[PDB]
C-alpha cells in the first residue's frame, strides 16, 4: 500500500488494508467500520469477515431477482445467524489454560497469514509469555492490552525482537559519566530542580554589591542541601519527571550528581510513570519533604545498553515488584518488516487475549464451513416457501472462503469443494482444507484451529451488517 | 532499463486482460439485457426513443430499438448485429433472444467466479442448445395447411400480434395477411418476394381500415385532371419510352440546308405524333402505363382520344403493374400489339377528401399476382408500427409456408426445454452438470420475466406451472397469456413459429460462446 | 415594468411560485413516505464536502437536518420537524407527509379557483372538530400498575416497529420502560447515559444495575472499595492558587522564597486535612489535580477521581446521595454519597469504574455494544426517542389509538359534519378527511396490501360504529388492538394533528416569494 | 420530449382529417394521461387499463352511433342545420364576432361544391384594408393576371380555350438540329419561315373561332402580335390551379393540340372585365357557365386577421364539406360527450373488479372536458356539471349548457347541431394515441449528434 | 395581501433565513432593493410602522 504522500505500508490482515483505502461509496465505509468493529472485539480474522459479507450480499441478490421481499429476507437473515449459533457451538470443544501445546496451536494458526509466519519458531513463546505475565492463569476473564508497550527501533534483525519483563526508556543520561551500577536504587522526581520560583512572580531584588555573592552562595548552599537530602537514602538512579515551563533539571545540580555517581535521567513523559509504578513498583515524589524510601524500589541491573553498533537505549530488569506490565522491542531491516513483526504480535497477542477471555475453540480448515453449509441446506428443505430458498441461499454463500482456500493454495476451487461436500456428507467431520498437502484431511491434526468468539462475531456482525444493508433503501446527495 | 517506446504512442494506449476482462464484458451485457427486458413475446411493454436527428419511433421490434442507437461499448454493437440477424430471419423474438443471451452470461458470470475455465462454460452451452433444439423438434406439431382453410393461420397472426399495439383489432389483418400471401405465393417453389407487395400507409382514419388490396394502388393523378376520372374493366399497355419523337443516343447534329428541311422537320414532328396516337389507339388498350412522362400534345391529343394514361411512373411500381395486368413490356411501338396487353378489373381516383393527394388503384378480376396493403392510424410512429409488424407478420407467414413451423409458445417452450435440458444433464459426470444447468437457468429465465412484464407474481406462478406440466406431460400448459386463467395451452392456443424459437437458441449459445473467449481487450 | 431587483433577487407572484413550493414540498414528502408504518427501510445522508461524513436514520428528523434548499416552503417544514422532534418524538415522519397530502388537496381545490380563506375558515372548523372529537375518545389509565405499564409496553412496542430495533423488541421496549421507571416522577431528561461501544451484539448490550464512569484515576488510588463514603468537589486542588492577584513576591534573599515553598506545601496539606476531617472513604473531583495532593491523596489512601463532566457530576449527586461541595469548613453540613461497592471494569476496549449497589438508582446508563458505529449513532438516537415517548406517556396518563383507529375516527366525524355542512368546504373538508384518509393508506402501501379494499373496509367499520376498529399489520386484516395492544400517546397525536394544521395554515395563506440575491459564496 | 411529438403529431393528423376540434383532441389526450398518472401513482397495471379503456370506447362508440341522427331529407332543415354547424365551428375561433356575416355565405360555397373535395377549387383574396364586414364572396368567378397592349379593353359573351403549350421559342423536340450555311440571305429566309410557322399555328389554333383564350405557359411576343393582329382577348401565362378553375367554370378544354377547331368544347361566360379594386386591378367574370369554382374576397384591419380569417374559413369549409359527405350528426359539444360518460358510467355499475376504477376514471375524464369549456366561459363550474349531470340522468338528453349565457338550456331549439363523424373520428383518435403513449415503459435518447 | 382574511408573504433574505409576514415595513426592508424609489418606499413603509 503507498498513498498519495510520502510514506509506504505493506500488510497481510484485512483490517488495516481496509483502513488505507478512502471510498466515496457508503458501502465501502459500512464495510469498513464492520471490520473495525471485528478488530476491537477480536482484532484478526477481518481477513475473510468481508468477503464472507460479500459472499452473504450475492447469495441474497439471487433472491432479491427472485422477488422475494426485504422483510421476510431480513427474518430469514435472522433465522439463519440463530440457527448458525448453534451450528458453531456443536464442534467446539472445551480448552485448558494449563497445556502449552494447544495454546501454542491457536497462536501459531492464528500467524498462519503473517509476513513472519515462517520465524513462528521464535515468536510463539514470546506473544505468550506476554500474555501470562499480564494476568493470571486463574479467574481473570479480562485483559487489557495498555498493561503492555511495544518500542519500536530501526535496524537490527528479526531476530532481535525480545521480550523482557522489565521497563525500557528512550531517554538518554544527560551525564556521560556514571552509566551503569548493579543493585542500584531508583527513585522518580515530579518536582522542577530549578531555583526556587513562586507561583506568582518572584523577584529577588538587588541594592547591593555583596548581594550578588551573597544570594549566589546561598542558593548553591540551598540546591546543594536538596540534593543532599535526596542522597540522605543512599539512592543510585534518579529519574526526573519531563518538565514544561521549567528545568526539571538543574546544571548545577548535574554537577553534583556528576560527584556523588548517580545516574540522571530527564524529560519522562507524563503517562507511563504509572506504568513504572506497575513495573517497577516505584511511587512518585512531589516534594522533597514528602521524599521517603516508601517511594523508593529496587532493582538489580540497569544500563545504558548498545544497539549491536546501532545506538543506546536505557534498559532496567531485575526488579523485584511483581508487575504485570512488559515491553518488546524490534529490530529487522527497515520499518517495513517491523510494521510486519508488529501487526503479527499484535494479532497473536488479541487472539490469545480473547482465548482466555471466552474459552471455546472451534476448528478452522474446512470442516466448519461444510458443517454450516450441509445442516442448513437439511434445514432449509425442512421450512418450504420463500424461506426455503432464502435459507439455501445462506448454505451456498458459506462456502465462497473455503473456495478461496482452495483457490489461493494454488488449486481449482470446485474440485475442492466437490471432495470436501462428498467428506463431510458421509458424516466425516473434522475435514480441513490441506494447505501444504493440497486437499481435504483431518484438521486435527492439521493444527489448525482458532477461538470460538472469531466465527461467531464474524457472521453475527455480518448478518446484522447485512440486515441492516438492506433495511437502507435510498441516498440523498448531502454537503 | 530505462522504459522505452516499443509499441507506437504508448502514451494513449489502454490495455485490459484477464479475468477483468470478462467483468467488464458481463456487467455491460447484463445491463443491456436488463435494459431490454420489458417486451417479451406475446405480451409487453413498448419502448420509445429518439435519435440524433430527433425522429420519434417505439415499438417493440426490439432489432430497430437497438439498431438506432448510438451505443459506445463493442458487445452491445455486436447485440444490435445479433439483433439484426434474427430479425432479418424470423421477425419474432428480438428481444428474446438477447434477453436469453443476458440470461446466459448471467449464469455464465457466476459459474466464472467459482474458477473455471470459458471453454468448459462454452461447451455446457453448446450441449444444452443442442439437446434442446433436438427436444424442440420433437415437440412441435405439424400444422396441416391448405389453401381454403385458415382458422389455424388466422389465431397463428393473432397470437402473433400480442404485446404489438396491432392487435386493437386483432382479427382482420390476420385474414388480409394470409389472403395476400396465398395471393402472392410461388407454391411450387415455397417462395414468397416481399419485393411483390406494396406496403403503404398514410395517416388518419383507423386501424380497422386495416385492408389488403387484390392489386395495385398508384400515386399519380390524371395528365388532364379534366378527363372523365375512373373506368371500369379495361386493357393498359406499358411503354418504356416518352412520346417525344426518336432522338438517339448518339450526339447528333442534323443540319438544316434548306427552308423545306424546316418544313419537312417541322411537318415530320407532328407526324410522328399523330403517328403514335394513332399506332397506340388502333391497338384498343384503355390504357397507358410510361415510365418517363411526355408532352402536352399527348395529353390534348388523349383528351381528343378518350384514352386514359399516366406518367413519370417509377421503375419497380412499373414493374408491379406488369405483373399483375398478366401482360408484358412493351418497349415501343413496333412491339405494340393486341396480344401483349394487359387486362383491367377496374381503375379509379381517390383523393381521400380532405386531403390534396390523388392515388389510383387497380383492382382486377382476373388473377393478379402482385397486392396491395393499405395502412390508416393516428400519425406517422402509428403507420410505421403497423408497417414493420405486418412486415414481420408476413416474415412468420412465409416461414410458416411449410407445416410443422409451429409449437406451443407464450413460454410454455421454455419450460419444457429447461425440464429436458435438467433430466438429460442430470445423468452425466462432473465439470459440465454445472454449465448444463446454466442454461436451464437460463432457458427459465423467460418466463420468470414473461410473468414480471404481465405484472403475476412471479415465483409461484412459475412453480405452479412448472408442477401442473411435470405432473402431467403436455407442450400446453403455460403461464397465462391472456391473464384470464385457463393455462392449458389447448385452450388459448398461442400458435407460434418454431425455426424462430429454435433459431434465437442457437443465436444467443453461439453469440455468447464467441464473447466467452474475448479475454484479453486493447482501447486506444 | 422596470427593472427594481438586485442581480440574483427574484419574485414570483403569480402560481409559478405556489408550484415550486408545491413540487419542493412533494420532493419532501416522498422522500421521508418510505420511513413509515413497520414496513420502513432506512435511508443515507451521504456527504462530499464534509469529509466523506455519512449518517443512517429512520425518523426523518436527521434527514430534514441534514438537507437545505432554495425554496423557503421546504425549510418552514424542515423547521415545523425540527419543532415536532423538538417536543416528543416519532411523528416529524407523519406531520411531513400529512402536509404533503394537504398541499395535494390544496393544489386540487386551486385547480377549481377557489378563494384560498374559504379553505382556511373550513379546515379551521374541521380541525376544531375533530380536536373535540378525539378528546371525547381520550382514552386514559395509570388508574392501575398492571394496567398502565402494559399501556407503556403497548406504546414501547408499537413504536419499535416504526424503526429498526424491532428485531429483538421484547429485549428493548422493556427494557425502556424500567428506565423511565427510575426517573421517579422526576421530570428530568438529562439522568439517562447514552453509551455507544462498537462490537457485540444489540442482544448483548444490558441495562447495568448501578452506574460507570470513564474518567482516568489518580496516580496512586484503590482498585476497589466497599461502602463506600462518596464526596464531591469542585476546587482548585492544581497546586491551589491563591485567588488573590496584584500581590507580588519581591523579595532580596532565596532562603525566603524557600520557606514560603516550605509553607505553600503546608497549606496544600492543611487543605486536605479540612477534607479528610470530614471523613471519606471515596473522593470525587470534577476537574484536573496535582502531583502534590495527589501524593497527599495516597497518604490518606482514598478514591480520587479527576476531571469529571458537569452533567455527569449533577447526575452522580442525584444519584448517589450527596452534593457536590467546594468548602470543607463543615464536617456537619453536607449530606454524603453512598455506594456499595466501587469496582473496575473492562468494556470493549475501554476502560470504566463500577458502581455497584448504588443507594439510588435515579439516573440511568444504558450501554450499547452494536456492531457499527452507524447503527450505533441510529440506535442512540431511537433509544433517544423511545425515551421521550415514554417520559411523555408517564407525564400525560391519557393515551389514543392507532393503526388508523384515531384516524378515522377523526376522518368520519368530519365526514358527518362535512355532510351536514352546506358549501364548498365541505367537499373541502370531506376532501380534507379523504386528506386524513390517506395517511393510513401510505401505511398500507408500506405494506403493500389491498389497499382500496382495506380502505374501504375501515369507512365501513367506522360507520358502523366500531369505534376500536384498526389495521392488522402482521397479516393484512383488520382487528381490534385492545386485542392486539396497539395503543400510542394522545399528546403525540393531539400536537400532531394540530402542528399538521396551524403549519397548513401558514402555508396555504402565502402569495409572493421574493428570494434575495445571494451574498456570495 | 418524444411524447410531445406524438401529441403534436396526433393534432396535426385530426387537422388534416377535419379541423375545429384538434384543440379538443389534445386537451382529452393530455387529461386522460393526468388521470392515467394519478391512477398508476395508484400501483395499477397498466394493461388492465388499457383494455378497459378499449372496451369502455367500443361502448361509447356503439352509445354515441345509436345516438347519431341523418338529415338532408329536405332542403330547408337541412340548410338550417348547416348554418348552425358553421356558426358553431365560428365560436371556436375568432370569426364568432361576425358569425352571421359568414355563415350563409359560407353555405352557399359549399353548395357550389355539388359532389366533389378538392377546397383548392375554391379561391381566397385577401387585400389589406377594408373590414370583416366588407368581405364577401364573389358572384362570379375572377382572375388576377395582366393583358397586353394590342388586345382589347372590355369584352362581354367570351368563348374561351385553354392551352398549356410552348410558344415562346418554338423549341423542335429534337435537339441537336443547327444551321449550316454560308450566306445571311438564307437566314432571312429561314427566320421569315419560322415566323410565318407561328403565324400558321396561330391560324390553327384561331380556327377554333374562339372569343377568349388562355394558355398556361407564356404567350411571347410574336404570339402577342399575332393575337392583337386577330384583335381578340388571349390570356397569358397561369397555374394548374387556375385553368383547372377556368375549366370547372366555363367547361372548356386545356387544349394542346389544334387541327380540329370544331372537336373542342369552348369554354362560356357572359362578361369579363376588370375591376379597380382599390389600389387593386382584378378582372370581374360574370355570366359564367358553371358556377362550381368560387373566388373570396377578405380584407382587415391587419395582416394577421388576414391569415387567421383563411385558416379559420378553411377549417369550416373542410367541416361543410365533410357534413355534406356523411349527414350523420349528434346533438351539441358536451351533451353528446355527456351522455356517453352517462352510458359509460352504467357500464360502471356493470364493471366489477379493478378495471372498474380504471374505466370510471376515464369517465370522469371524459367528464372534464364541459367543465373546461365553462371555465373558459368564465362561469361556475361544479354547479352547472351537477346540475347537468341530474338533468341528463333523467333522460333529458337535449338540454345542455347555453351557448347565449352561463345557464343550461336545450340546443335543439338553441340550435347547435355537432356533427357525428367528426367527434366520433375524434374520439377513436384520441383513444388510440393515449393507449400508445400510455404503453411506454423506457426512454432511451441517443446522441445529439455532435456538431 | 390586505384584508383580515389576507394572503400572506413568505421570502428569503441575503443569507437564506425564511420570513413570513404579513405588514409592510418587515417586508420591504429585508427585500432586496436595487431601485431608488424602491428604498425611499422601504423607508416610507418603515415609517408607517
Amino acid at each position: 500500500i503507498q498513498d498519495g504522500k510520502g510514506d509506504v505500508t505493506i500488510t497481510n490482515d484485512g483490517a488495516t488494508i481496509l483502513k488505507q483505502m478512502q471510498v466515496l461509496h457508503p458501502a465501502a465505509r459500512m464495510l469498513v467500520e464492520l471490520s473495525k468493529a471485528q478488530d476491537i472485539e477480536a482484532g484478526d480474522g477481518t481477513t475473510s469477515v468481508v468477503i464472507i459479507a460479500g459472499s452473504l450480499l450475492d447469495s441474497c441478490t439471487k433472491l432479491l431477482q427472485k422477488g422475494i421481499h426485504p422483510t421476510i429476507i431480513s427474518e430469514s437473515f435472522q433465522k439463519a445467524l440463530e440457527k448458525g449459533i448453534e451450528i458453531l457451538t456443536d464442534m467446539s470443544r472445551p480448552v485448558e489454560l494449563s497445556d502449552r501445546e494447544t495454546l501454542l496451536n491457536s497462536a501459531t494458526t492464528s500467524l498462519n497469514s503473517k509476513v513472519v509466519s515462517q520465524y513462528s519458531s521464535l515468536l510463539s513463546p514470546m506473544s505468550v509469555n506476554a500474555v501470562m505475565k499480564v494476568i493470571d492463569p486463574a479467574t481473570a476473564t479480562s485483559v487489557d492490552l495498555r498493561d503492555i508497550k511495544i518500542v519500536k527501533k530501526l535496524g537490527g534483525t528479526i531476530d532481535d525482537c525480545e521480550l523482557v519483563e522489565g521497563l525500557v526508556l528512550t531517554q538518554k543520561v544527560s551525564n556521560s559519566g556514571i552509566t551503569r551500577v548493579e543493585k542500584a536504587k531508583i527513585g522518580l522526581i515530579q518536582f522542577c530542580l530549578s531555583a526556587p520560583k513562586t507561583d506568582m512572580d518572584n523577584q529577588i531584588v538587588v541594592s547591593d554589591y555583596a548581594q550578588m555573592d551573597r544570594v549566589l552562595r546561598e542558593e548553591r548552599a540551598y540546591i546543594l542541601n536538596l540534593v543532599k537530602q535526596i542522597k540522605k537514602t543512599g539512592c543510585n538512579v534518579l529519574l526526573i519527571q519531563k518538565s514544561i515551563l521549567r528545568d526539571a533539571l538543574s546544571d548545577l545540580a548535574l554537577h553534583f550528581l556528576n560527584k556523588m555517581k548517580i545516574m540522571v535521567i530527564k524529560d519522562i513523559e507524563r503517562e507511563d510513570i504509572e506504568f513504572i509504578c506497575k513495573t517497577i513498583g516505584t511511587k512518585p515524589v512531589a516534594h522533597i519533604d514528602q521524599f521517603t524510601a516508601d517511594m523508593l524500589g529496587s532493582a538489580e541491573l540497569a544500563e545504558e545498553v548498545n544497539l549491536n553498533g546501532s545506538g543506546k537505549l536505557l534498559k532496567i530488569t531485575g526488579c523485584a515488584s511483581p508487575g504485570k506490565t512488559v515491553t518488546i522491542v524490534v529490530r529487522g531491516s527497515n520499518k517495513l518488516v517491523i510494521e510486519e513483526a508488529e501487526r503479527s504480535i499484535h494479532d497473536a497477542l488479541c487472539v490469545i487475549r480473547c482465548l482466555v477471555k471466552k474459552r471455546a475453540l472451534i476448528a478452522g480448515g474446512g470442516a466448519p464451513e461444510i458443517e454450516l453449509a450441509l445442516r442448513l441446506t437439511e434445514y432449509s428443505r425442512t421450512l418450504s416457501g420463500m424461506e426455503s430458498y432464502c435459507v439455501r441461499a445462506f448454505a451456498d454463500a458459506m462456502e465462497v472462503i473455503p473456495s478461496t482456500l482452495a483457490e489461493n493454495a494454488g488449486l481449482n476451487p470446485i474440485s475442492t469443494v466437490t471432495e470436501l461436500r462428498n467428506r463431510h456428507a458421509q458424516g466425516e467431520k473434522t475435514a480441513g482444507i490441506n494447505v501444504r498437502k493440497g486437499g481435504i484431511s483431518n484438521i486435527l491434526e492439521e493444527l489448525v484451529v482458532q477461538p470460538l468468539l472469531v466465527s461467531v462475531s464474524a457472521l453475527t456482525l455480518a448478518t446484522e451488517t447485512v440486515r441492516s444493508i438492506l433495511k437502507i433503501d435510498d441516498v440523498v446527495n448531502t454537503r | 532499463g530505462r522504459p522505452f517506446l516499443i509499441i507506437k504512442d504508448q502514451d494513449r494506449k489502454s490495455r485490459l486482460m484477464g479475468l477483468e476482462a470478462l467483468k467488464s464484458h458481463i456487467m455491460a451485457a447484463k445491463a443491456v439485457a436488463n435494459t431490454m427486458r420489458t417486451s417479451l413475446g406475446p405480451n409487453g411493454l413498448d419502448k420509445m426513443m429518439v435519435d440524433k436527428d430527433g425522429d420519434v419511433t417505439v415499438t417493440n421490434d426490439g432489432a430497430t430499438i437497438l439498431s438506432m442507437m448510438d451505443v459506445d461499448h463493442q458487445i452491445a454493437k455486436l447485440m444490435v448485429e445479433l439483433s439484426k440477424s434474427q430479425d432479418d430471419e424470423i421477425g419474432d423474438g428480438t428481444t428474446g433472444v438477447v434477453v436469453l443471451a443476458g440470461a446466459l452470461l448471467e449464469e455464465a458470470e457466476q459459474l466464472l467466479d467459482r474458477g473455471i475455465h470459458p471453454i468448459r462454460i462454452a461447451d455446457g452451452y453448446e450441449q444444452a442448445a443442442r439437446v434442446a433444439i433436438e427436444h424442440l423438434d420433437k415437440i412441435s406439431d405439424s400444422v396441416l395447411v391448405d389453401i381454403k382453410d385458415t382458422e389455424p393461420l388466422i389465431q397463428t397472426a393473432k397470437t402473433t400480434l400480442g404485446s404489438k399495439v396491432v392487435n386493437s383489432c386483432h382479427r382482420q389483418m390476420a385474414e388480409i395477411a394470409v389472403n395476400a400471401v396465398l395471393t402472392v405465393a410461388d407454391m411450387e417453389r415455397r417462395d414468397v418476394d416481399f419485393e411483390l407487395i406494396k406496403v403503404e400507409g398514410k395517416v388518419g382514419g383507423r386501424l380497422e381500415d386495416t385492408k389488403l388490396i387484390k392489386g395495385v394502388i398508384v400515386d399519380k393523378d390524371f395528365s388532364h385532371p379534366q378527363m372523365p376520372k375512373k373506368v371500369e374493366d379495361a386493357k393498359i399497355a406499358i411503354l418504356t419510352c416518352p412520346f417525344e419523337p426518336p432522338k438517339p443516343k448518339t450526339k447528333h447534329k442534323l443540319d438544316v440546308t434548306s427552308v423545306e428541311d424546316y418544313k419537312a422537320l417541322q411537318k415530320y414532328e407532328k407526324e410522328k405524333f399523330e403517328e403514335m396516337i394513332q399506332q397506340i389507339k388502333e391497338t384498343g388498350a384503355n390504357l397507358a402505363i410510361c415510365q418517363w412522362g411526355f408532352d402536352d400534345e399527348a395529353n390534348h391529343l388523349l383528351l381528343q382520344n378518350n384514352l386514359p394514361a399516366v406518367r413519370w411512373v417509377g421503375g419497380p411500381e412499373i414493374e408491379l403493374i406488369a405483373i399483375a395486368t398478366g401482360g408484358r413490356i412493351v418497349p415501343r411501338f413496333s412491339e405494340l400489339t393486341a396480344e401483349k396487353l394487359g387486362f383491367a378489373g377496374l381503375v379509379q381516383e381517390i383523393s381521400f377528401g380532405t386531403t390534396k393527394d390523388k392515388m389510383l388503384v387497380i383492382e382486377q378480376c382476373k388473377n393478379s399476382r402482385a397486392v396491395t396493403i393499405f395502412i390508416r392510424g393516428g400519425n406517422k410512429m402509428i403507420i410505421e408500427e403497423a408497417k414493420r409488424s405486418l412486415h414481420d407478420a408476413l416474415c412468420v407467414i412465409r416461414n410458416l409456408i411449410r407445416d410443422n413451423r409451429v409449437v406451443y409458445g407464450g413460454g410454455a417452450a421454455e419450460i419444457s426445454c429447461a425440464l429436458a435440458v435438467s433430466q438429460e444433464a442430470d445423468k452425466c459426470p462432473t465439470l459440465e452438470q454445472y454449465a448444463m444447468r446454466a442454461f436451464a437457468d437460463a432457458l427459465e429465465v423467460i418466463p420468470m420475466a414473461l410473468s414480471e412484464n404481465s405484472g403475476m407474481n412471479p415465483i409461484q406462478t412459475m412453480t405452479e406451472v412448472r408442477a401442473r406440466q411435470v405432473k402431467e406431460m403436455n407442450p400446453a400448459l403455460g403461464i397465462d397469456c391472456l391473464h384470464k386463467g385457463t393455462n392449458d395451452m389447448k385452450q388459448q392456443h398461442v400458435i407460434e413459429t418454431l425455426i424462430g424459437k429454435k433459431q434465437q437458441i442457437s443465436l444467443a449459445t453461439q453469440m455468447v460462446r464467441m464473447i466467452l473467449k474475448i479475454d484479453d481487450i486493447r482501447k486506444p | 415594468p422596470v427593472n427594481i431587483f438586485k442581480a440574483g433577487a427574484d419574485e414570483e407572484r403569480a402560481e409559478t411560485a405556489r408550484l415550486t413550493s408545491f413540487i419542493g414540498a412533494i420532493a419532501i414528502g416522498d422522500l421521508v413516505k418510505s420511513t413509515l408504518g413497520p414496513k420502513g427501510m432506512d435511508k443515507i445522508l451521504l456527504s462530499s464536502g464534509r469529509d466523506a461524513s455519512l449518517m443512517v436514520t429512520n425518523d426523518g428528523a436527521t434527514i430534514l437536518k441534514n438537507i437545505g434548499v432554495d425554496n423557503p416552503a421546504a425549510k418552514v417544514l424542515v423547521d415545523m420537524s425540527r419543532v415536532q422532534d423538538d417536543e416528543v418524538g416519532d411523528g416529524t415522519t407523519s406531520v411531513t407527509v400529512l402536509a404533503a397530502e394537504l398541499l395535494r388537496e390544496a393544489e386540487s381545490l386551486i385547480a377549481k379557483k377557489i378563494h384560498p380563506q374559504t379553505i382556511i375558515a373550513g379546515w379551521r372548523e374541521a380541525t376544531k372538530a375533530a380536536r373535540e372529537a378525539l378528546l371525547s375518545s381520550a382514552v386514559d389509565h395509570g388508574s392501575d400498575e398492571v394496567k398502565f405499564r402494559q399501556d407503556l409496553m403497548n406504546i414501547a412496542g408499537t413504536t419499535l416497529s416504526s424503526k429498526l430495533l424491532t428485531h429483538h423488541k421484547d429485549h428493548f421496549t422493556k427494557l425502556a420502560v424500567e428506565a423511565v421507571l427510575r426517573l421517579k416522577g422526576s421530570g428530568n431528561l438529562e439522568a439517562i447515559h447514552i453509551i455507544k461501544k462498537l462490537g457485540g451484539s444489540l442482544a448483548d448490550s444490558y441495562l447495568d444495575e448501578g452506574f460507570l464512569l470513564d474518567k482516568k484515576i489518580g496516580v496512586n488510588q484503590p482498585k476497589r472499595i466497599e461502602n463506600a463514603k462518596i464526596l464531591i468537589a469542585n476546587t482548585g486542588m492544581d497546586t491551589d492558587k491563591i485567588k488573590i492577584f496584584g500581590s507580588r513576591v519581591r523579595v532580596d534573599s532565596t532562603a525566603k522564597v524557600a520557606e514560603i515553598e516550605h509553607a505553600e506545601k503546608e497549606k496544600m496539606k492543611e487543605k486536605v486535612e479540612r477534607i479528610l476531617k470530614h471523613g471519606i472513604n471515596c473522593f470525587i473531583n470534577r476537574q484536573l489535580i496535582y502531583n502534590y495532593p495527589e501524593q497527599l491523596f495516597g497518604a490518606a489512601g482514598v478514591m480520587a477521581i479527576e476531571h469529571a463532566d458537569f452533567a455527569g457530576v449533577e447526575r452522580l449527586a442525584l444519584v448517589t446521595g450527596g452534593e457536590i461541595a467546594s468548602t470543607f469548613d463543615h464536617p456537619e453540613l453536607v449530606k454524603l454519597g453512598s455506594c456499595k461497592l466501587i469496582e473496575e471494569v473492562m468494556i470493549g476496549e475501554d476502560k470504566l469504574i463500577h458502581f455497584s449497589g448504588v443507594a439510588l438508582g435515579e439516573a440511568c446508563t444504558i450501554v450499547l455494544r452494536g456492531a457499527t458505529q452507524q447503527i450505533l449513532d441510529e440506535a442512540e438516537r431511537s433509544l433517544h426517542d423511545a425515551l421521550c415517548v415514554l417520559a411523555q406517556t408517564v407525564k400525560d396518563s391519557r393515551t389514543v389509538y392507532g393503526g388508523g383507529c384515531s384516524e378515522m375516527l377523526m376522518a368520519h366525524a368530519v365526514t358527518q359534519l362535512a355532510n351536514r355542512t352546506p358549501g364548498k368546504e365541505a367537499v373541502a373538508m370531506e376532501s380534507y378527511a379523504k386528506a386524513l384518509r390517506m395517511l393510513p393508506t401510505i401505511i398500507a402501501d408500506n405494506a403493500g396490501y389491498d389497499s382500496a379494499d382495506l380502505v374501504a373496509q375501515l369507512r365501513a367499520a367506522h360507520s358502523e360504529g366500531n369505534t376500536t376498529a384498526g389495521l392488522d399489520m402482521r397479516e393484512g386484516t383488520i382487528g381490534d388492538m385492545a386485542i392486539l395492544g396497539i395503543t400510542e400517546s394522545f399528546q403525540v397525536k393531539r400536537q400532531v394533528l394540530l402542528s399538521a394544521a396551524e403549519a397548513a395554515e401558514v402555508i396555504l395563506r402565502v402569495d409572493n416569494i421574493i428570494k434575495a440575491a445571494p451574498r456570495k459564496r
